DNA sequence: CCCTGGAGAATCCCGGTGCCGAGGCCGCTCAATTGGTCGTAGACAGCTCTAGCACCGCTTAAACGCACGTACGCGCTGTCCCCCGCGTTTTAACCGCCAAGGGGATTACTCCCTAGTCTCCAGGCACGTGTCAGATATATACATCCTGTGCA
DNA sequence: CACAGGATGTATATATCTGACACGTGCCTGGAGACTAGGGAGTAATCCCCTTGGCGGTTAAAACGCGGGGGACAGCGCGTACGTGCGTTTAAGCGGTGCTAGAGCTGTCTACGACCAATTGAGCGGCCTCGGCACCGGGATTCTCCAGGGC
């Protein structure tokens, strides 16, 4: 009884909606704690500026929307809707990584 | 008074008054803008010494960046930059 | 003795937040495999730049990071970024 | 007397520092020896390429109903274009966001 | 004015209250703002409500006039605005977003009212609607938040525009003469600026005089038997030592060298790898490795064997878990009270505590938790394990057992290591303490 | 009249050219061919046989990878056959 | 100078796909494969012939193709 | 009078060029002033990396039973070795054919 | 008269004879070992440069070569590397 | 039946040729040795401002968990056509040789361009400062999707 | 199977506010004007090599056609895993304390390492020459694939 869209839709106008913007969508302070630990194992008593956190997000975004529309061509080249971690391997193997 | 910075900004600015009149620019742009042309800078220099190198010569001339020119930009835009460069060039050497 | 752990940093990267990305990538439908993958990807792209960044602030003499130092090593990976020097 | 100074910039018409120009090129150890049409050829290459990716980062910008370029502009001008997307293909731009582009297949029909 | 006025309902103001509304209303008359120190626990707010009332009734001057308190004290000055003088008229601000604009354009705009009481959070969010009204009084309770400059609620209240100001507060100063100067430049701009016996004291007495009223708790109830502060020196067990040097000389991330030291003279297990492998028990492991441990242990049961009900006030939650693991190995039963303690789980904690009758023995509290409520009367014994940097603090901590309920003197034990890092904390605090008794006491 | 199945001399054929390292392209039709692609940039052009061995080593290496990728593709796809949308699908993830 | 592209047979084409490592090929990917063979020798034709150029020679040489081929992001190596 | 002159390699116990190193960086314009370790520092880590694409070579010849080094060896020890084929990822060598793989979905049934 | 042509090939052949000594090089071979030493110098000596350039200093040092080498070479051959370059760096300032 | 028999392809073992890698020899140009110089980087010292670490209070958006149903991924069938293996004819590659000339490579001379210095001064930085362009909120009005309903 | 209506998401004006952009001012340091000296390159001329053009014979390779099997592609069913909406929970984000040293930055002094020049002699590149590995051909073996007990 109550509204419900079809299975799809609200899909779509995510997809719209974050076309539209500029934002980062990961989350700050868990990003950074995910750098700070990987710093850990290079060296010890790093520091970091804030300007570089931000950079390093900046960065892994872009990656990870590129390589999302690649494992997105190779979903709809095997006939799928779906994204999977094939795809994502294919993309990386033919990137060469 | 810190250390003094340089950047293109207030000649991005005076390319973007000719262009846009009535436009302006936020900081951010303006730091992508420098970023740009300090990109493309390095790579005609770049290239031009690899050509002077090439050639074993120890002079960058209009000639090498002429060339860096050609083989950096894509095409339309490269042939258009070369008339750029040679207006600016003829000029220069027929005023003074 | 009485402490405990409240969660791994790869997974404070969540399930909504790769699905965001994916959204922007352009994507439909996503399986539930993918946030391993996505971590792993994720993980390998930032060993790689924080490890030239430390050579970098090293190479410096230097004991923090800085932006420059991030904008130099994805110039050397090849990914130069604009916006930061 | 001394006659007044003219900045090579103003010589060649140019919107760009040919001095500074010709001072980083010196500085920057390309070579030995730098030729005196080289930072004006370079300098006149600069401020080409500035004022396309500026009238295009301008156009974007006016039909979004805006006075200001912001990145996101500049990377709608950056795209939509073949051979600036060739130029800088490889390029990040920071809070650029990506184009409008929804595959075929995944539209509802 | 020497009586209580007519409009006050449910009792009659007393001697202190009496003569310090006629304090405020002669500073108003001559047209000056001040600060009411009278210490918690001598009615504040009820000379507050007083002042307001008479303001209201003997002369035809209401008008919008804000009272900021704390979001933990809003309800208790609404109560007591609704019971003592429900002549004026008052409301509170608080909500989310729908609440916040509902009440706003319910009441604020059509401006019935005449005194609102909000929060500071409250407040940041509705400057904007807060700054448009012109406000005749300006009450601010705890006026140790703004005690900063360069702080956005400084900031923030002395951008509105207001005819008179008023102060209230326990401990005007804290830790310099800076955070006074701080207060007295919001009352008075201009009277108030630049930088603050012969040289000091008297100047200080003559200067801040006709802008302050402090009152000790002594001359209300000549009851409540003075206190009792003990030292305990501690000398360290070996693996502390052991910490203590390798932490002055310098693979193990560490950064805040004091902060180091300061745990360190607390308990060795909060660093990494000092505890034993993975039997990890908790048997008589974490006493003789501490000496603080150590005292507690051989202290807390002979107090059991006499009165017990003893306080203990730590400065970290790690030492407070530490001190549960102790408490359960020892089979003592206890109540904690902490910043992750939900608001309801703590005031039920607080009531099964000072029940008639309760078995809990050890009460853990951390210092800057809660705040001027907590009537530990029933406690006995008063246990600082850390003391920090503000000997006003330490003794607000102290304070909160000593209550008018209580009938017996207490104790207060106080923990040093000598030659670390507490014995300089412990002399900053006694010279911050001295300093604050010869400015304000006298 | 014996007869191999259909797929057993393309193993073979895999096999022996993977095996062997010499150029797969006539050498006659591949100078025509770059001849006749530059005489578009420049008239009157003279190559070295080195050059043109060059060309042909980086085109064959080329092609080799392109086809490398795009039978990945084909595999992906749940095919044996290679198809013009795989090549296209391998040079868009490439960066063509 | 014209349909010299076709010089570049299907035995060939089928010769390169084996080296890759396919098994079979469909009728339409030779077409393909000239038409990519075509830009690829474009693009570096063009680099070599303008070096060529800055050289002020007529004759393009192995050291003009390596440069080219490096600046493209193929290095090659034995040929100088 | 001077002593027999003792070249920098056998000073340093190399096999490489440490003169012609230095002459190489001083002509190539990669900085003003050039010290006197970095040809030493430079021509041992070529000589390490020769040594290492030697031996691999030389145990993959071995392998085909031959004594001359061909580029057919030189690639196999190349994209045989994890490091080195990162390292000549985008490099061609010429005449040296592909590593043999067929995939598992092509063999017989 | 004709001019004369550097190489690395006498060096390249004294290292294969310290390491398989009864094992020969043919003349392609050489060459590639010839290019691969020059695009190695290459690759690392513009690093140096760049990291010259970046942190403000004129000279390049065994420092910069070393961080050069970090940079470039992957894992192992990168530890490898540096120890060699370290003991030969000893050596000279010993033995000069 | 899965398991022999042909039949083709790969594999291994010898023997004769060819040319190309390895060694030896000459001259010369580049690297080693010495001596003098100076500017670059190291060492040190003073200062300021971010930054890290342990906590409190509050708000609120975002994450987490859950239940249902629906497209969708995936397996299985059938067909037919397109690709592959093979034989035959035809074509142009391949190799060898010869002949001619354009053009690359070198050398010597000369000048004109660029580097290097000293003044001189104005263009380009940093530092304040105010006003408008974009963000936010809010209430509208409008467009999109979904489902029940006559069609049955 | 169209269609209409309802519920929801989204675009649109309009008013408020604020902090960042654009301007102006003052100072200084880096670019321009004038000049002189030295060597890098432009120019002319010569040599010889290496590219191009052509011709003939051999043979491998390509083009063409044929017949058959297997793989691509469309269709059908299914049952499962992901999207969608809702309710609870958590931690992110913001705003505070509390003293700290720490790290980056700039200014000065001073010594040593890199440059620069002259001299010389010994590695090193080019040129011959020769023998042993690789190549090629030929003959005798193992391996494997495909048809048939539907061998
Ligand atoms: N009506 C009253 N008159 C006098 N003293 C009171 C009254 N109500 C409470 N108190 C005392 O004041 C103490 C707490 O004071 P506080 O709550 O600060 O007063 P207020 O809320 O009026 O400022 C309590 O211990 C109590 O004994």
């Amino acid at each position: 009884k109550p509204h419900r869209y079809r299975p799809g839709t609200v899909a779509l106008r995510e997809i719209r909606r974050y076309q539209k913007s500029t934002e980062l969508l990961i989350r700050k302070l868990p990003f950074q704690r995910l750098v700070r630990e990987i710093a850990q194992d290079f060296k010890t008593d790093l520091r970091f500026q804030s300007s570089a956190v931000m950079a390093l997000q900046e960065a892994s975004e872009a990656y990870l929307v590129g390589l999302f529309e690649d494992t997105n061509l190779c979903a709809i080249h095997a006939k799928r809707v779906t994204i999977m971690p094939k795809d994502i391997q294919l993309a990386r193997r033919i990137r060469g990584e | 008074r810190k250390t003094r910075k340089e950047s293109y900004a207030i000649y991005v600015y005076k390319v973007l008054k000719q262009v846009h009149p009535d436009t302006g620019i936020s900081s951010k742009a303006m730091s992508i803008m420098n970023s740009f042309v300090n990109d493309v800078f390095e790579r005609i220099a770049g290239e031009a010494s690899r050509l002077a190198h090439y050639n074993k010569r120890s002079t960058i001339t209009s000639r090498e960046i002429q060339t860096a020119v050609r083989l950096l930009l894509p095409g339309e835009l490269a042939k258009h930059a070369v008339s750029e460069g040679t207006k600016a060039v003829t000029k220069y050497t027929s005023a003074k | 003795r009485h402490r405990k752990v409240l969660r791994d940093n790869i997974q404070g990267i969540t399930k909504p937040a790769i699905r965001r990305l994916a959204r922007r990538g352009g994507v439909k439908r996503i399986s539930g495999l993918i946030y391993e993958e996505t971590r792993g990807v994720l993980k390998v792209f930032l060993e790689n730049v924080i490890r030239d960044a430390v050579t970098y602030t090293e190479h410096a003499k230097r004991k923090t990071v800085t932006a420059m130092d991030v904008v130099y090593a994805l110039k050397r990976q090849g990914r130069t970024l604009y916006g930061f020097g | 007397t001394r006659a007044k100074a003219k900045t090579r910039s103003s010589r060649a018409g140019l919107q760009f520092p040919v001095g500074r120009v010709h001072r980083l090129l010196r500085k920057g150890n390309y070579a030995e020896r730098v030729g005196a049409g080289a930072p004006v050829y370079l300098a006149a290459v600069l401020e080409y390429l500035t004022a396309e990716i500026l009238e295009l980062a301008g156009n974007a910008a006016r039909d979004n109903k805006k006075t200001r370029i912001i990145p996101r502009h500049l990377q709608l001008a950056v795209r939509n274009d073949e051979e600036l997307n060739k130029l800088l293909g490889r390029v990040t731009i920071a809070q650029g966001g990506v184009l409008p582009n929804i595959q075929s297949v995944l539209l509802p029909k | 004015f020497e009586d209580s006025p007519s409009y006050v309902k449910w009792g009659k103001l007393r001697d202190y209250q009496v003569r310090g509304l006629n304090w405020l209303i002669s500073l108003y008359e001559n047209g000056i703002n001040g600060i009411l120190a009278d210490e918690m626990g001598l009615g504040k707010t009820l000379q507050t409500i007083s002042l307001l009332g008479y303001m209201k009734h003997y002369r035809n001057i209401p008008g919008p006039h804000m009272v900021l308190v704390p979001k933990s004290t809003l309800h208790n000055w609404m109560s007591e605005f609704k019971r003592w003088v429900p002549t004026l008229r008052s409301v509170c601000l608080i909500g989310d977003k729908e609440q916040r604009a509902a009440f706003v354009r319910d009441v604020l705009l059509p401006g019935e009212w005449d005194v609102c009481v909000t929060s500071y959070e409250m407040l940041i969010k509705e400057k904007s609607v807060f700054k448009k009204f012109n406000w005749r009084y300006l009450v601010i309770d705890e006026a140790h938040r703004i005690k900063n400059e360069k702080s956005k609620l400084s900031e923030i209240v002395r951008e509105f525009k207001t005819t008179n100001r008023l102060l209230l507060t326990g401990t005007p100063l804290q830790n310099n003469l800076h955070e006074l100067w701080s207060l007295l430049n919001f009352l008075l701009p201009d009277v108030f600026n630049s930088a603050d016996d012969q040289k000091l004291v008297e100047r200080l007495h003559m200067v801040l005089r006709p802008f302050l009223l402090r009152r000790i708790k002594a001359d209300v109830e000549k009851s409540l038997p003075p206190k009792k502060e003990v030292k305990i020196y501690v000398g360290l067990s070996k693996m502390q030592r052991e910490w203590y040097t390798r932490i002055l000389m310098k693979k193990m991330r560490l950064l805040n060298i004091l902060m180091q030291l300061r745990k360190c003279c607390n308990h060795p297990y909060l660093f990494d790898g000092a505890e034993p492998g993975p039997p990890y028990t908790t048997d008589m492991h974490l006493v003789t490795n501490s000496g603080k441990m150590v005292v507690l242990d051989k202290l807390l049961p002979k107090l059991k064997e006499q009165g017990s009900r003893v306080l203990i006030f730590s400065q970290m939650t790690r030492v407070l878990d530490i001190l549960e693991d102790y408490c359960m190995w020892r089979n003592y039963e206890y109540c904690r009270l902490d910043g992750q303690t939900p608001h309801d789980e703590r005031q039920d904690s607080i009531n099964a505590y000072n029940e008639p009758n309760s078995t809990k023995f050890v009460f853990m509290l951390s210092t800057r938790a809660g705040g001027l409520g907590i009537n530990l009367a029933t406690a006995d014994v008063v246990i600082l394990y850390d003391s920090d940097w503000n000997p006003q603090v330490d003794l607000q901590a102290m304070d909160r057992a000593h209550r008018i309920g209580q009938t017996k003197t207490v104790r207060v034990f106080r923990f040093i290591t000598d030659n670390t890092v507490e014995e300089r904390i412990v002399e900053r605090a006694e010279m911050k303490l001295r300093l604050d008794s010869i400015v304000i006491q006298q």
